[PDB]
């Protein structure tokens, strides 16, 4: 005997959108149709159309939105198994890399390979000099929020990390020990395994991706160099904080064509062992081997002695191939009398100048990786880095449908989605508009007008907020309601919860006016643990309007 | 020609002290034709100013039935549009343009041009009225935002309120125009062919690229027009919407804002300072006030140089005696520095008020001593500058003794203040004599400014961040200790949201050693004995008992945000309800506005008092932040404590 719109919009987010077939292909095939496309035939289409890299940027980017928008799609017929699709992969890298470390560790005859190895290991040792340095390691080392051997997700949080024992590697054992040496509090290992776990999560509609799930302890160690490597980058203007840079060299590698995106097919698996002994200097590769896991275990039971260095989930590995992939890139650069500052790296994403590409292509090959012709543009109108793509300066970005749309947050995602992609400055462009509004229609009534501002995140419709009948001003401040994850509590843990925070705080154009105000706030939060029961609530938030022109 | 004789010439002109010595000179002794004499060679005097960029000052509405004027007056700076001289004239100007319903700016000019002359004479800024409006209507209303914005409104079929809140609202949303089809037609066509070009380049069909412009000048239009904004004290509904509920109409409305169009040529003090300078341990943060011609960057010049030469070594000037390092910043306007003072971004130990020994005090000289005293500045000290082009010493004591006066009238030791007669120019130059006035302007720096008082000097205190229950050992808190010591076996108060408790330190602890105690600057965990976990809570400090308390209800004086300083892009009014973040939390509260005061715009400094859902551990001082959702949009300082 109470519907308050909170509950009467709690309701209605608690319903599924029912509806005949698979609603993200029409969605997107009306969405085509709209452009003046042709509409996808069969699901077959969607994974396994091409684009045509000519045209007006207008042809071109709904052409691509087309190559893109069922790219990753999960809930497809087609029978294709993602995951031994990639277990296959990983197989093949780990058997290059056999090769490679032959290759490499086998014996006048020249080479740009060799030279280029050469130049890099030079470079690379006045950038991280001999060793990793105690107050590096001190700085930053720390437990991430990600699974290890012992921990789940549901036990990822760092406070767990000091509650639970942790396992580590062999090699790592003595890492520890100094740790626990340095310490009245006592830091515990749960078992000594030279294994780390072998697993896939999602990527596209054809492949998983593979990943490790390392010892918490070793992990704690390798964020240490992972954290170290970050530092030392930046003085070679490399920022792997900041994704920023490389998609503006990317947008203007989209207008000069002096400037060269390249993609390396996923070759964060293919840095093999001696390739990393090549070039990092003897302190640095003894402690890299020290923190990887050796071997691993496998989903099916089976083990693998590690050929690779280490792989996406060790804390050290995105910062260890920018480090490689930049080194090698500044010494074709010098090889070939260009300025080695014109290279940037984000981990897998290399941008550096178009004429040095087949120099790259000549030496990445002898390094035994595999550089993707596809996703490597040297010429032509369009670029692609870090999340951005660009079509002769044309922000041609797509967006993805990665999952069968059930719930109305399914919807209202793909329907902000599609209005951030199809507006500008809050105007639609009409052939998307239309599509817009049918799709809405799909929507509980109260869901379709519950509007919130751009940058408020997915919780509701992105639209303007002075017209929606839920947004209440109270007190000045206009409050919105948004729909979330239901969660219940759960208890933390209290001792582990205390290390977390004692460690951490003992591990350590701005205006004037706003960086004092800013220093007042104090930036640790209390731990707080929650499990989220796949039910759906509605929370108010503030906001303020979209400004005036 | 007796000191005595140009005192009485002084005080019956408000000239400078030397121009009545010199036209008590060329007058001989006659006081009389002295009086017409400087009369008479006023004219220069303010075409000399004339070419000095004015662009503070005032606007003024003033409403008479159904006939309103709306006129700005400008000067150099706040100060002399906050004098009381200057209020004068202009609120006489205003007078007349209401009177003699005068709408032409030149017959408005011309018939004050005298008084004009003799108000540039004795304030020595560049003052001029500007321009000048005049609006008709059924019914007019009128909103003065502190002096810096005007508007009036004409209006049908609305009562006197009503047109109170639309004139509030032009204020803030600046409409350009009432209605969207008032809009040039002529103006918007081009922008219109301006528009599709940029538009129908990705080779976008004809009819999208038309449409989406079409679309955006139509919302365009709508913004920049009265009837298309969001009312400011309803967004939800916009200012049309508001007018056809009350069956009304607006008539037309005018909107002045001091400066507008004005260029705006900023200042770099430190370059000006370290220009100047070429051609020619305790951190203590000072300041120099006065007016814009008595030598304040010639004098922080000097300071440098002199300094420099001597002792080896928010746009700011550093310098350093044997014993202090001095942070050094200009403050050239009112209502600048009290925003800088409010945010934390500047803060003075003690100020430098410079004024030229050969005019003494101007009027606005009570307004930079006023500032002082508003912001609480502890010291002031005083160069009097220019004592080289001074002849009788006796004057230099007649200044002296004005500055003395004026310094005890508001409440500052008149009587004690170091007060140092020397030259920015002789010491720049290198004079030895002069370079010896400088370095004893530093000794009293030194020797008049205590040193602020170090935090590890003051009685402990940490904020609580977060707090456990260890099982085997018991409660612990984790934050930085804030100030003074902790050491184990002391007795602490948990002070704030809830009443008072009582406990002691049992321990501090850092990630890799135990500790006896825990001092100023460090994290750490400090151990309790006997209390539980859940009595105690973020939000709360630990202190020396009996050296701080919790209070509810304060007086503050605040700065809200600008829209481009990230903060709220509309107003609010009486019942403003944010969070007031208190060192590690935010608590809610209700403000108090001044009385009079109706509307809060982004950008105002203003004072509030604050009344919070519960206590917090505070005193005057106490820094806080405003804010709405975790988004920052405010600032504060505590200012007195209440209930
Ligand atoms: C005990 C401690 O406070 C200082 O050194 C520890 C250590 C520093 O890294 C050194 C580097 C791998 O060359 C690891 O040393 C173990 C070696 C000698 O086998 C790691 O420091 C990070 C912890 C203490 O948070």
């Amino acid at each position: 005997s109470r519907n308050s719109l909170s509950a009467q919009l709690r309701r209605a987010a608690n319903t599924r959108i029912e509806v005949e077939g698979n609603l993200a292909l029409s969605i997107a095939n009306d969405l085509l149709l709209a452009y003046g496309q042709s509409p996808f035939n069969s699901e077959a289409e969607c994974i396994s159309f091409s684009p045509r890299f000519d045209g007006t940027p207008d042809d071109f980017r709904i052409n691509y939105l087309k190559a893109e928008i069922m790219s990753k799609y999960d809930d497809f017929s087609l029978g294709i198994d993602t995951e031994a699709v990639a277990w296959e992969k990983f197989l093949a890298a780990e058997a290059e890399c056999a090769l490679t470390n032959a290759r490499l560790y086998r014996p006048f005859n020249f080479s740009l390979g060799e030279s280029c190895i050469h130049m890099a290991r030079r470079k690379i040792a006045k950038l991280i000099g001999d060793v990793p340095s105690v107050e590096g390691m001190l700085r930053h080392c720390r437990f991430s929020g990600g699974a290890t051997t012992t921990n789940n997700r549901s036990y990822g949080h760092p406070s767990f990390k000091f509650a639970l024992p942790q396992a580590c590697t062999p090699r790592a054992l003595k890492y520890v020990l100094a740790l626990r040496a340095s310490t009245h509090f006592d830091t515990r290992i749960s078992d000594i395994s030279p294994f780390n776990k072998a697993v896939t999560v999602p990527k596209n509609s054809k492949t998983d991706r593979c990943i490790a799930i390392e010892p918490g302890w070793n992990m704690f160690f390798q964020l240490g160099i992972g954290g170290i490597l970050r530092d030392r980058l930046r003085c070679w203007g490399i920022d792997l904080n900041d994704q920023t840079i490389n998609q503006r060299r990317a947008h203007e590698g989209s207008v000069t064509n002096n400037l060269a995106t390249v993609d390396l097919s996923a070759a964060s698996d293919s840095i093999s062992l001696a390739l990393c002994e090549l070039l990092l200097p003897p302190g640095w590769f003894e402690v890299l081997m020290d923190l990887r896991s050796p071997k691993g275990r496998l989903p099916d039971g089976s083990v693998v002695t590690y050929e690779k260095i280490s792989s996406m989930g060790n804390g050290y590995t995105f910062e260890l191939e920018s480090l490689i992939f930049a080194s090698l890139a500044r010494s074709v650069c010098e090889i070939l009398d260009l300025d080695s500052s014109e290279v940037t790296v984000y981990g897998d994403d290399i941008i550096l100048p178009s004429c040095a590409v087949p120099a790259l292509r000549e030496v990445f090959k002898y390094v035994g990786f595999t550089t993707n012709t596809k996703k490597t543009f040297s010429e032509g109108p369009f670029r692609e880095s870090c999340g951005k793509h660009y079509y002769s300066g044309v922000d041609v970005t797509p967006f993805y449908i990665r999952h069968r749309i059930v719930s109305p947050a399914d919807l209202i995602l793909v329907l902000n989605n599609l209005y951030r992609w199809a507006t500008i400055d809050g105007v639609w462009d009409p052939r998307a508009h239309s599509v817009y509004l049918k799709y809405r229609k799909l929507l509980p009534k109260q869901l379709q007008r519950n509007t919130i501002p751009d940058g408020y995140g997915d919780g509701a419709l992105v639209g303007s907020v002075l017209i929606n009948p839920f947004a209440k001003n109270r007190g000045w401040i206009r409050y919105v309601p948004v729909i979330t994850d239901h969660t219940r509590d759960r208890e933390r843990a209290e001792l582990g919860s205390y290390l977390y925070d004692l460690f951490s705080r003992c591990l350590s154009c701005d205006s004037a006016d706003l960086f004092a105000i800013d220093q007042l706030i104090c930036r640790s939060n209390p731990t707080k643990i929650s499990r989220s029961t796949g039910k759906f609530d509605i929370q108010y938030i503030a906001c303020s309007s979209r400004v005036l022109a | 020609i007796t000191a005595s004789l140009v005192k009485e010439l002084r005080e019956r002109t408000g000239a400078g002290m030397m121009d009545c010595k010199k036209a008590l000179t060329e007058a001989n002794g006659d006081i009389e034709l002295a009086i017409e004499n400087m009369r008479k060679s006023g004219a220069i005097k303010a075409a000399k100013k004339a070419g000095n960029v004015a662009a503070d000052g005032v606007i003024k509405t003033k409403i008479d039935g159904n006939y309103g004027i709306i006129l700005e007056v400008n000067c150099q700076t706040d100060f002399v549009a906050k004098d009381a001289g200057f209020q004068a004239f202009a609120d006489k100007v205003l007078d007349a343009a209401v009177a003699g319903k005068i709408t032409d700016v030149e017959v408005l000019k011309a018939q004050f041009e005298e008084e004009r002359v003799a108000l540039v004479a004795k304030i020595g800024e560049n003052i001029n009225i500007r321009r000048v409006a005049a609006l008709e209507g059924d019914v007019l209303g009128s909103y003065q935002h502190g002096a810096r914005i005007g508007v009036l409104v004409a209006a049908k079929g609305a009562d006197e309120e009503l047109v109170k809140h639309i004139a509030m609202h032009v204020a803030a949303s600046k409409p350009e125009f009432i209605k969207p089809e008032d809009v040039s037609a002529e103006v918007v066509e081009k922008e219109y062919q301006v528009q599709l070009d940029i538009a129908m380049q990705s080779g976008k069909p004809k009819e999208i690229a038309e449409k989406m412009v079409e679309g955006r000048m139509k919302k365009f239009t709508g913004e920049v027009s009265l009837t298309g904004q969001p009312f400011v004290m309803e967004p939800s509904k916009t200012v049309g919407q508001l007018l056809k509920e009350h069956n009304a109409e607006v008539t037309g409305f005018i909107r002045f804002e001091v400066g507008e169009g004005i260029e705006k040529v900023e200042t770099d003090f430190a370059a000006e300072v370290a220009a100047m300078s070429k051609q020619s341990k305790p951190h203590v943060n000072v300041g120099t006030i006065g007016h814009v011609d008595h030598g304040k960057t010639t004098l922080t010049a000097a300071i440098t140089t002199v300094l420099a030469k001597t002792y080896g070594g928010t746009s700011h000037v550093e310098y350093d005696t044997p014993t202090r390092h001095y942070a050094h910043v200009d403050c050239p306007g009112h209502a600048d520095y009290v925003k800088n003072m409010i945010t934390g971004a500047a803060q003075m130990d003690g100020a430098i008020l410079v004024v030229a020994a050969t005019d003494g005090p101007m009027p606005q000289t009570r307004e930079h001593i006023l500032l002082g005293r508003q912001v609480g500045v502890p010291y002031i000290i005083v160069f009097l500058n220019k004592c080289d082009m001074v002849d009788d010493e006796e004057l230099l004591e007649l200044v002296e003794m004005e500055v003395r006066e004026l310094l005890s009238q508001y409440d500052f030791p008149g009587d004690d203040t170091p007060i140092v007669r020397g030259s920015a120019l002789k010491a720049l130059e290198g004079d030895a004599e002069w370079e010896a006035k400088i370095l004893e302007l530093a000794g009293f720096l030194d020797s008049y400014i205590p040193e602020p008082e170090r935090a590890i000097d003051k009685p402990f205190l940490l904020p609580i961040e977060d707090v456990f229950s260890i099982s085997g050992r018991g409660t612990v808190v984790t934050g930085r200790v804030e100030r003074g010591i902790i050491k184990v076996g002391e007795e602490v108060e948990i002070v704030g949201i809830k009443e008072t408790q009582k406990s002691t330190c049992t321990g501090v602890e850092m990630f890799r050693k135990l500790l006896d105690e825990g001092r100023a600057g460090e994290n750490v965990g400090v151990l309790l004995r006997g209390i539980k976990r859940e009595e105690i809570e973020r939000g709360q400090v630990l202190a020396k008992p009996g050296t701080i308390k919790p209070h509810t209800k304060f007086e503050s004086e605040v700065y809200i945000l600008s829209k481009d300083e990230g903060g709220r892009h509309t107003p609010f009014f009486k019942g403003y309800r944010p969070q007031f973040y208190f060192r590690t939390t935010d608590v809610t509260g209700t403000i108090e506005l001044p009385e009079g005061v109706e509307m809060v715009m982004p950008g105002d400094n203003i004072k509030m008092v604050v009344t919070l859902i519960h206590p917090i551990a505070m005193d005057d001082g106490l820094r806080f932040a405003i804010r709405e959702g975790g988004r920052t949009v405010g600032a504060g300082v505590v200012a007195k404590v209440l209930s």
